[PDB]
């Protein structure tokens, strides 16, 4: 029952946010979703499907008549031109979606690292990376300390010397 | 004594394609192709007319069918499949081109061209246009000798387009059932019709003969139309076989905002009923297409403000991060 | 009046380069733009707007006549085909620009980190990251030392032991 | 004791769209859509001819208008709006197709077809082609009976394309003002004209009648043209009503580099003046389009080496890093 | 004759893999290609050129006749429409290739760092980065230790204290 | 005491373009444009017919040329360049439209329309259709007066489409060499032909005259065709000049899988030989295009399952990492 982070795994457990903190200390185990980075991912995702409209919509009218056929010589060309244009628009939509899709998958990976990098830099010399996306903390960090790491107030000087003795011998 | 950074995952996420790779599992996804349509015409907040049995071109010249719709005002115009533009067998010259004008007209206003006649039958009636009793096109006069086999008068008419909007003018050439019938109707000898406008001139002659019997008539009437600029005279000159406009047709989207004006219609072709409760800006033969999605697979030929048409039945769009199921 | 780097901020002050060094030490405060990475960003940016030409230019002739109209049946189709092709080329240009634009914005972010990563690796164990894009140096670094860090000659052994005592107690 | 890494920023950078996000502020940007054009035709370093009053097709057969331009040599050819291809009312068969040939010709060289006549008036003149005194097409002969109402001779002509370049051959059919005038001019009885080439044969007959009076003439002349491969005979056979080519038209871009040769022109339609000082490779009705930018919003129908045409008035292109204004 | 890694250089020597380890210790010098990351790059690369098919292929028939020409008025339009569509498909293919190409070049750079980051995190506090893509190891690592680093079994505790004395004084 | 992480490189890697930069050197690359084609038609595993001298339309009505191919069954159909659809000079109405039907037919099955005649010559033969001795179209009868200059009978024929597949029906109008020859053949006076179907009716009259001598004949025969829905009667009524269908043409891809059925052919136009050893799904005038690559620069107009056509002769695709040559 040890705990790991994003590197190797996803948390089926985290259910009130996209990205989150999982911790353990003398008090026990906690999980909190992180709001700001969740909203950041979500904001970039919403407006998708509205972006695809407003890029691909047009105003058009009848060139050929279904009820009484126009002349076949020209009629053939209009069908040929219409099918050829559909090939082009089909190619385009399948590509535009695969782009927007590459982009959602990637920027999410991006928001995770944005956050982890923040925390690494925040802990300075008091913590070390296990490499599952987790930080090993060489001081005693307790549920009001954890919330500091999270709420972005962790002051690394308050614990530095403790951590350094704990880290070297 | 530790802290871990994580992201959410779910047990059974949907598969989406990316440029790099195919069927990547992810947390959430939405469809981007619309494939079901509303089989109604969605006319809410729009002013719509269902011609029904009325052919569209018939609105101009008035068969009994088109009696309701002679001066119609419409934002959206719906043609229907078994509709007949004509009561007495004939066809419009440049027909497909003429309709496209009407569909986008906004509707049409009619005013009399002011023609008057001296020595002729103008009340020509046919079995083909029944209407309580045999009748003709509502908007035209059928001109006959006033005594059978009496040679028809060389006559001239000029009508000039007073209004700012270009007028629509339609006229007829009658090809009689038999060489006899032409004689009985218009007298005997050479028959010539000439139509003159500042941009338009042409000459027509009947080529009388039997043709397959439609509506009970071997004879045919052919309609030719023109657009007349303001201040322009159309001159009508004919010794007979001539079907004469009584009224000029004016588009409503050329009006001066003088309350006739009802601008810019979309004319569709639909097999579906009408529905003033639902809303639509895209239409096709099946009904309306109204959808949050940006593509449709439903019909190539859809018209109005429409989702792009694509071959594919589905392209699913990612709405969340890549799904990485949790490990032991 | 403390100084920070790129992470949170841009320098309105840096006006002879794209990327730069801001330092303070016993002598005072200095700012130098960095040439090589500036030129690297600039080289990739120039040739934009020449790249868009040479991808999107064609040789063509009159198919329809303005002065005397060609037949309307065909005339309608040529207008329809021309408008439909314009839809396609419009879609394409707005996408190609949004690509080249995503690319300039991104590769710039890229040149910054290329440079900062260089410097982090260059300082080895003598410095630590405040996390505003700045390095805290645990030895006495002086205006000829700073130029070393910049001109890529900083030798970390010359100062290592000094830095390590300064860093641990 | 510290070192910081930074990037530049500015106070008021421009907003640019990216695929991800809209209106991202950035340090520098440039426009990619060209929206203003040079309202001149920019002909510097190019050999250009302004037909002006001359219709283009008229260069082939020589109305008084086209007198300057019978043997013109041009890299760029400019048609103009009120230009008339004809002095005596008529129209070319396949007219739009014929011009497109001429526009890209390079210009045209003329040589005599060598025809000679025995017993006929060849000097036919008209009020329509005035030119000091009444005249005709410069490049054709009008053939008449040499005595009024005298029945016209069954004649035959063969001309063979000696040159390597395919020749351009134009001929006329005359539809006389009245049934009388045909008689007065060409005598009486059946009139037949047949034109024969190894790929081409057709027969023409006058259909004499009054037609609306243009240029003072009820009569019409219709021009039919062909392309003749080298070593091919065109055979002209006619009993009258026939307007005869005097000269063959040869394109300059089919020349053998024998110094007539002036290859590959672009024919444009323009309302703008000419300017040999400025430079252009793209032209439209307004003028030239010359621009560093790769798109234009100016005109769909522009021709030459052109910027792509796009709906949008602006797409702004980033030239610098994302702008991140400095903080307290 | 010192050895460097990917940062500045490519190894013309590595010829049984895409990515690899180059080491030296008391025993001497060794090079091993890494299989898993090679296969990972290769798998993403293969299926290219099959992906381009299945995106750009169509079924079509004759609209115009070479042997007997169809009417010239319409004939001109079909040539114009066909050339215009070819412009569009040409633009598209040159872009699609330049994408797939940007992608191969980039994901390769990506697999390298994926691997180096793994190893950095794996060595924890026992090694330091020279910055040529190499790790300096402050303990005695020997050909069975090297294979551990590679085969992903390096246990950093077994050598930590040795490395820390070796690193600080 | 060290460990290094590296990637492979090579001395002389190929240059590839990327969106960002041009001619980036890389380890491996492959071509994406196919530029050489197999100059054969690759028919392996496909059922193919080479019409050769046979024009395609000729399969319907049977000149001596098309004798082999009257009832052909084909997956792939190859037209050839000097092929003549006709033995006696004439042309099909809607010709280009008619062939496109045949190319995709699958081949054609023939059955007799069952017509019989009473008092007429039906055995009309010509120098034009030689075939051991002078002959006619295999699938038609030429109808003549049975005594020279004898006025031809007003006759009527009805044939009704029994089969589920729509039938193909072809008929002829004969324009005689001289006004005399019409008389000699069909007697004298007015000549009228009318063809009637539930969707089709039209009337044809000979316009007899000399025309340039092809195949030794000044006279012409013109073929008109129709598609007949099941259960529909085509009625043939004529006083002469009429060339009569003997057999109806049925497409094979409208068959009920009753073993005639050979579905959905692709008709190509090719100058290349045939080859049942190689395999192809894309064809052009040169031969087959079969390639691993996804684009071709070979021919715009290629047909079948084809690589996309592109202007460019090469776009090279990266197959490996960016090449970074090793340093001292
Ligand atoms: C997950 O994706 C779905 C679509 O798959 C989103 O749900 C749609 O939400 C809108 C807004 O309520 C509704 O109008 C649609 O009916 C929903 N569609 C379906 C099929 O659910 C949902 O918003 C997304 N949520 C997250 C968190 O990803
Ligand atoms: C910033 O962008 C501008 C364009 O917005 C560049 O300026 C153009 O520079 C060329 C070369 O001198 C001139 O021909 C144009 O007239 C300029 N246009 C405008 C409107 O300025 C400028 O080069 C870019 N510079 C930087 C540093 O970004
Ligand atoms: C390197 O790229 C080449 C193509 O340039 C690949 O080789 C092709 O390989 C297939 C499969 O054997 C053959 O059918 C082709 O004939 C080869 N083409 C050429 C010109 O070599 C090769 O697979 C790639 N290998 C690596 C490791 O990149
Ligand atoms: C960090 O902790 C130290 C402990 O003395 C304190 O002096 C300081 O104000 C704290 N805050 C910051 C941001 O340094
Ligand atoms: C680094 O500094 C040390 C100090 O002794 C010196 O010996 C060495 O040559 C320097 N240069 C490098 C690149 O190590
Ligand atoms: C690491 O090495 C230490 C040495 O005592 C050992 O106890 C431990 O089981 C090793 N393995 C791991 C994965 O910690």
């Amino acid at each position: 029952g040890a705990i790991a982070g994003f590197i190797e795994n996803g948390w089926e457990g985290l259910i009130d946010g996209w990205y989150g903190f999982r911790h353990q200390n003398a008090q026990g185990q906690g999980t909190a979703a992180d709001y700001k980075s969740t909203q950041a991912a979500i904001d970039q995702i919403t407006g998708k499907l509205n972006r695809l409209i407003e890029k691909t919509n047009k105003q058009f009218e009848l060139i050929d008549n279904e009820f009484t056929e126009v002349e076949q010589q020209i009629g053939n060309v209009i069908n040929w031109t219409r099918d050829s244009l559909t090939e082009i628009w089909s190619y385009n939509a399948e590509l535009l979606v695969a782009m927007e899709n590459q982009h959602t998958i990637d920027l999410a990976d991006s928001e995770m690292n944005k956050l982890y990098e923040r925390v690494r830099r925040q802990l300075r010399e008091n913590a070390e990376e296990d490499g599952t996306g987790c930080f090993e903390i060489f001081h005693r960090c307790d549920d009001q300390c954890m919330e500091s790491i999270r709420n972005n107030t962790y002051n690394h000087t308050e614990y530095r010397q403790e951590a350094l003795q704990n880290r070297i011998m | 004594d530790k802290i871990c950074l994580g992201h959410h995952a779910v047990a059974n996420g949907t598969k989406v394609n990316t440029l790099t790779e195919r069927g990547v599992e992810v947390v959430n996804a939405t469809e981007t192709v619309e494939i079901t349509g509303i089989d109604k015409v969605c006319t809410k907040g729009k002013k719509a007319v269902d011609l029904g049995s009325c052919g569209i071109l018939g609105t101009i010249i008035g068969p009994p069918q088109c009696d309701l719709h002679l001066e119609f005002k419409a934002d959206l115009i719906i043609e229907r499949r078994n509709s007949s533009d004509i009561c007495y067998p004939g066809r419009f010259t440049n027909e497909e081109a003429l309709r496209q004008i009407i569909r986008e007209s906004g509707g049409i206003d009619k005013e009399s061209m002011g023609f008057r006649y001296s020595g002729i039958r103008t009340d020509g009636a046919t079995s083909a246009c029944k209407r309580t009793v045999s009748s003709f096109y509502s908007e035209m006069k059928w001109l006959s000798s006033s005594m059978n086999n009496q040679v028809f008068p060389q006559l001239n008419q000029t009508y000039r387009n007073t209004r700012k909007e270009p007028a629509l003018i339609v006229w007829g050439v009658h090809h009689s059932s038999s060489l006899d019938e032409q004689n009985k109707l218009y007298g005997t000898g050479n028959k010539l019709i000439t139509v003159g406008s500042s941009k338009y001139q042409q000459s027509f002659s009947p080529s009388p003969g039997a043709r397959p019997k439609v509506n009970g008539q071997a004879g045919r009437i052919d309609f030719h139309w023109m657009l007349l600029d303001p201040g322009d005279t159309v001159t009508f000159t004919f010794n007979g076989a001539f079907i004469a406009p009584d009224r000029a047709t004016f588009l409503r989207s050329n009006a001066p905002s003088g309350i006739e004006y009802n601008g810019k219609s979309l004319g569709i072709q639909s097999d579906a009923q009408i529905d003033e409760s639902c809303e639509g800006e895209c239409f096709y033969s099946g009904g309306t297409i109204n959808s949050p999605l940006p593509f449709q697979n439903i019909d190539s030929r859809a018209v109005g403000k429409c989702p792009r048409y694509v071959k594919q039945s589905s392209l699913p769009l990612a709405l969340g991060m890549k799904n990485v199921p949790e490990k032991i």
